[PDB]
C-alpha cells in the first residue's frame, strides 16, 4: 500500500491473502463468513490454484496465528468483462471453516440502502493489503492499512483514462502520495460507521498506484450484496 | 412530527430504515436489536467488523 499506516494488533482482522503454489500472496481478500472470502474477479487468473490464508499479519515469519485454508467453491460474477474491468467481483468458499481469533474476524456486509447513504456519505474508507508499497517497488510483508477519501462520480469520471461504470466508485488523492497499489486486489475497502466496519469495496483496479492526478478504483459493494448472498447460499 | 434517519441515523448503532413516520432500527447478521430498538448487542464473541484487539 502506497504510503499507508501499520495494521496494528487486531487492527485489520477482516485481511485475508490470497497465496499461489509457492506461498506468494498474489492478491487479498475479506472475510465475510466461517466459509466465504469476498475477491475481485480478475485475481483468479493470478495462479493456477490458489490457497486463503488468514490471521496473517506479517508474510516474513510465522508467529503462529496465520492459518491457511483450501478453496472448495470459486463463484466468480460471469460478466466480468476483463477489458473493462467492470463487476470485478467474487466469492470463495471455503472447505474448511476459518477459526475467528485476535486478528481473524469477519468484516459487516451493509444492505443496498444505508450504504448508498451513510457509508458513501461518509468522507473517508479504510483500504488494506500486502500489496506494492511504491509502483515499481517490493510488495509489503508488513500489512498496511491506508486512509481513503471517497471521491466523487463525476471527478473520478473526468480523471479515469476509461470508463468508471456504476459498479465501480473512485477513492484516494488527487494530488498526496498515497493509494493502494499492484497487489492488493480483492482486499477491502471498508467504511467505519460507529465503530462497526462496514465493507462498501473491493480493490479492483487503477491507473499505477498515488498517481498525482488520478484515483485508486474500487468495486461498489453496494450493487452486489444480493449476488453475495446468493453465491453465500450457494448460487 | 418526527421523521429523519438523517438528524442523527436516528441513533440507531447500525442500519436505520424509517418506516412510516418511526426510525426503525436493525442489526447486522451476527447483532442482536437491544430492547431499546436502537442499540446492536454482539450475539456472539467476534461480532462481524469489530477489532478484534485488546479490547
Ligand atoms: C486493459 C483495460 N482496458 N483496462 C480497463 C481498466 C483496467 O485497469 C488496470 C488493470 C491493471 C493494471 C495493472 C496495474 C494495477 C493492478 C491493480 C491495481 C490495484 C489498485 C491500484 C490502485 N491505484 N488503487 C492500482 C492497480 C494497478 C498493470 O499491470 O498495468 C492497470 C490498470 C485495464
Ligand atoms: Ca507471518
Amino acid at each position: 500500500i502506497v504510503g499507508g499506516q501499520e495494521c496494528k494488533d487486531g487492527e485489520c482482522p477482516w485481511q485475508a491473502l490470497l497465496i499461489n503454489e509457492e506461498n506468494e500472496g498474489f492478491c487479498g481478500g475479506t472475510i465475510l463468513s466461517e466459509f466465504y472470502i469476498l475477491t475481485a474477479a480478475h485475481c483468479l487468473y493470478q495462479a493456477k490454484r490458489f490457497k486463503v490464508r488468514v490471521g496473517d499479519r506479517n508474510t516474513a515469519a510465522e508467529e503462529g496465528g496465520e492459518a491457511v485454508h483450501e478453496v472448495e467453491v470459486v463463484i466468480k460474477h460471469n460478466r466480468f468483462t476483463k477489458e473493462t474491468y467492470d463487476f470485478d467481483i467474487a466469492v470463495l468458499r471455503l472447505k474448511t471453516p476459518i477459526t475467528f481469533r485476535m486478528n481473524v474476524a469477519p468484516a459487516c456486509l451493509p444492505e443496498r440502502d444505508w450504504a448508498e447513504s451513510t457509508l458513501m456519505t461518509q468522507k473517508t474508507g479504510i483500504v488494506s493489503g500486502f500489496g506494492r508499497t511504491h509502483e515499481k517497488g517490493r510488495q509489503s510483508t508488513r500489512l498496511k492499512m491506508l486512509e481513503v477519501p471517497y471521491v466523487d462520480r463525476n471527478s473520478c469520471k473526468l480523471s479515469s483514462s476509461f470508463i468508471i461504470t456504476q459498479n465501480m466508485f473512485c477513492a484516494g488523492y488527487d494530488t498526496k502520495q498515497e493509494d493502494a497499489c499492484q497487489g492488493d486486489s480483492g482486499g477491502p475497502h471498508v467504511t467505519r460507521f460507529k465503530d462497526t466496519y462496514f465493507v462498501t469495496g473491493i480493490v479492483s483496479w487503477g491507473e499505477g498506484c498515488a498517481r498525482k492526478g488520478k484515483y485508486g478504483i474500487y468495486t461498489k459493494v453496494t450493487a452486489f450484496l444480493k449476488w453475495i448472498d446468493r453465491s453465500m447460499k450457494t448460487r | 412530527t418526527r421523521k429523519l434517519c438523517s438528524l442523527d441515523n436516528g441513533d440507531c448503532d447500525q442500519f436505520c430504515h424509517e418506516e412510516q413516520a418511526s426510525v426503525v432500527c436493525s442489526c447486522a447478521r451476527g447483532y442482536t436489536l437491544a430492547d431499546n430498538g436502537k442499540a446492536c448487542i454482539p450475539t456472539g464473541p467476534y461480532p462481524c467488523g469489530k477489532q478484534t484487539l485488546e479490547r
